[PDB]
């Protein structure tokens, strides 16, 4: 936390120390996760060099978790929301474990909420256009068998269809069945689909989301 | 002589410590270097436009084009950043901005970026349509493509792509972004102007993919190679997107043309509950303070399929419509006073257009409001054109405020068949016929010639013909 980016010449060995004492189910993960968060805040952009070595363990935490209420999964999810644009080349083997977390009907409800919210918040720095079919269907499955995860799943869906332009117009009749079956009203999803079906402009539809994020950051 | 006379002009780049004059003032040593760089660039990009220079610089021997690529593969951040400008202006490509992030320099090379020629005073719509809309020729030779293909083949033969990859990986970020953009532009030009045999193995990029997939090299090179591949894919997506209408008149023109082409050859209900909820959260009826309304909700309550003031006879909806009408009227001096470059200026215009079309969607219940709005617009236009003796000069407000978008409302109103009837009920077409005659205001003719619709025969073509035959020479030229 004190040396921001000068820890690089001694960072690799640090990872070598974390891969040795990160056993699966003990009280040592609660501090390893905080160490990961602090390393992420320190490196800030160069973390992608040392992210792969910590990817297996994370996966073994997502499936082999026997914590009361799945609180280690929640801490790991809150630690993942800090990665930002670092998990750009590694979103392919780290997203499926999270999409498998909120569509499982036996997982605790707060863990599913945490997964939905981290998927919702990870779209403010990443391009989620390619991984559209892997997210649209688990969400419409979470919407018809979970009467309490409706609002958070709708927020995630609205944040996802904001990046997709007219590329989402093919899914509208598929989601509308579930939306009218349970009388699901969301005010931002209605806005987005109204601007998708009926045109708003021509330059605003089918736009790179990173371009929009950059032009709104300035 | 063979290899010592003509190849001198590229000595400032190939020689890292180049001294042109034996005795020069020691005070000016960097300005002299920049002048040498500029002159050598102007000579190098001038020998590649002639055949006697192309052939003599790309000879199969120890030519002067291989010495130009070889010094590009040397980590010298002064020669390497100056050779990229020569490569950029050799292929007639636009230069990106000097940044370190790819997503900011990719936006500066957008074929549809705003230009100074597209302003109302300069080139309002005709100059803008030239850039974004493509030429009508699909089989003309276009000798420029021939020349560019020859130059690109000559450069690829001597190993330019490998040098660009080496510049992309082993260099700074300021130069990595510019080399990635140049590589993307060259890869796009390849699959467009090169024959299939010349460009069927270029998209593999072996030297970059073998680096992005090798786990023996240091991890920094692998990660920057993967990032370069991702940026190349992003550039390809940007290229296959296309240029989009920057302005709001050309947008409506293209949309109307596409709609005509679609309809020449062949959703939620929200009965009473969701309509009222969306009308409530919009905040229009809670308070009448403008600029604090929720304009997204207004747009979606105006654009929803079956909400047309003709099947939902609710007093709250009529209050909503009357408040929006009083806001949009120019006499109220509420919308017509906001200046251009406003924070939310395009959205207000889009909402106004879809609102004056929603009023038209009710052919039996939307007269009292639409007639009032268009009559107020005609009043404002006759006052600002010079048909009154008060001032007869109001160009200081039309050119700098959102009151110039009242031509877009008449434009989106003249497309529909029931729209032109309402437009003729009031003295709109006669007003434009009278406006065509004046000589002092030329911007109003630009505005009225690029807003109306000429799809069907009627009074809309008579105004166009009157401007084309009897008008000011500059207005006639723009028409
Ligand atoms: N900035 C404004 N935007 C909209 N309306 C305004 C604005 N400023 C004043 N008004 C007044 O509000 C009127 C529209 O309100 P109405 O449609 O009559 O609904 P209303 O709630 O009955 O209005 P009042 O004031 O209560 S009678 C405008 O025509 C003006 O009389």
């Amino acid at each position: 936390s004190f040396v921001k980016s000068h820890i690089r010449p001694y960072m690799d060995e640090i990872v070598t120390l974390m891969r040795e004492f990160w056993v699966m189910n003990t009280s040592i993960q609660s501090t390893i996760i905080l160490l990961i968060e602090q390393i992420v805040v320190a490196l800030g952009g160069e973390f992608k060099l040392y992210l792969p070595q910590l990817i297996p363990h994370m996966l073994r935490v997502f499936m082999h978790d026997n914590s009361p209420g799945r609180i280690v999964s929640i801490k790991l999810l809150a630690a993942i929301q800090l990665f930002g644009a670092n998990l750009d080349d590694y979103l392919h083997l780290l997203l499926p474990p999270i999409v498998k977390l909120f569509d499982a009907p036996e997982a605790p409800l707060p863990s599913r909420k945490a997964a939905l919210e981290t998927v919702d918040r990870l779209t403010e720095s990443l391009d989620f256009t390619d991984y559209a079919s892997r997210i649209i269907h688990p969400i419409v499955r979470t919407l018809d068998q979970s009467p309490e995860l409706r609002s958070t799943a709708m927020d995630t869906l609205s944040s996802l269809v904001f990046q997709l332009g007219k590329k989402y117009q093919i899914f509208i009749p598929m989601v509308n069945k579930v939306l009218v079956r349970h009388r699901i009203n969301h005010q931002r999803y209605d806005v987005l689909i109204c601007r998708i079906v009926k045109g708003y402009t021509l330059a605003d539809e089918e736009e790179d989301p990173l371009i929009y994020q950059h032009r709104m950051l300035r | 002589r063979a290899d010592v006379e003509l190849e001198r002009i590229l000595a400032p780049y190939t020689d890292f410590h180049y001294r042109h004059s034996p005795d020069t003032a020691e005070g000016q040593l960097k300005e002299d270097r920049e002048a040498r760089f500029l002159a050598s660039k102007m000579g190098i990009i001038a020998t590649f436009r002639s055949w006697a220079g192309i052939i003599n610089l790309c000879k199969p021997g120890n030519s002067g084009i291989q010495s130009l690529i070889g010094v590009l593969c040397i980590p010298n951040m002064e020669i390497r950043r100056g050779l990229l400008e020569v490569l950029y202006d050799i292929f007639r490509l636009p230069l990106p901005v000097v940044t370190e992030e790819f997503i900011e320099a990719l936006l500066s090379v957008d074929p549809g970026r705003f230009q100074d020629s597209w302003r109302l005073s300069d080139g309002f719509v005709a100059a803008e349509a030239k850039t974004i809309l493509p030429h009508r020729a699909r089989s003309r030779p276009d000798l420029m493509d021939n020349y560019l293909a020859l130059i690109l083949s000559a450069f690829i033969r001597n190993g330019l792509l490998e040098g660009l990859v080496e510049v992309i990986t082993n260099s700074d970020d300021h130069i990595s972004v510019r080399a990635t953009i140049l590589l993307g532009e060259l890869l796009h030009m390849a699959n467009t102007i090169l024959p299939h045999s010349h460009s069927h193995h270029l998209h593999c990029l072996p030297t970059l993919m073998n680096m992005a997939a090798s786990f023996d090299i240091p991890k920094e090179k692998r990660l920057r190679a993967s990032a370069a591949l991702n940026c190349l894919k992003r550039f390809h997506e940007m290229k296959k997107r296309g240029p989009k209408p920057y302005s709001l008149h050309l947008d409506h023109i293209i949309q109307k043309a596409i709609a005509t082409h679609q309809k020449r050859d062949q959703i939620l209900k929200d009965t009473e509950e969701a309509l009222l909820i969306n009308l409530r959260d919009s905040q229009v009826l809670q308070h009448k303070e403008n600029l604090e309304w929720n304009w997204n909700l207004i747009g979606t309550i105006l654009k929803w399929p079956n909400v047309n003031l003709r099947n939902y006879k609710d007093e709250q909806l009529h209050r909503f419509v009357r408040r929006l009408l009083y806001f949009y009227k120019p006499s109220s001096k509420l919308y017509a006073n906001l200046d251009l470059d406003f924070a939310k200026a395009k959205q207000l215009t889009v909402v106004g257009c879809q609102f004056t079309e929603f009023l038209l969607e009710s052919e039996e219940d939307g007269q009292g409001y639409l007639e009032d709005l268009v009559k107020d617009i005609v009043q404002w236009l006759n006052a600002s054109s010079g048909m009154k003796p008060e001032r007869s000069l109001q160009n200081n407000g039309l050119l700098t405020t959102l009151s110039q978008h009242y031509f877009l409302f008449i434009g989106t109103l003249s497309c529909h068949p029931h729209g032109v009837k309402m437009l003729e009920k009031c003295s709109v077409f006669q007003c434009l016929l009278n406006l065509c005659s004046l000589k002092n205001q030329d911007h109003l003719l630009k505005l009225t010639v690029s807003s109306l619709d000429y799809s069907r025969d009627g009074l809309a073509r008579v105004i166009l013909s009157k401007i084309l035959t009897a008008a000011t020479d500059a207005c006639r030229l723009y028409a």
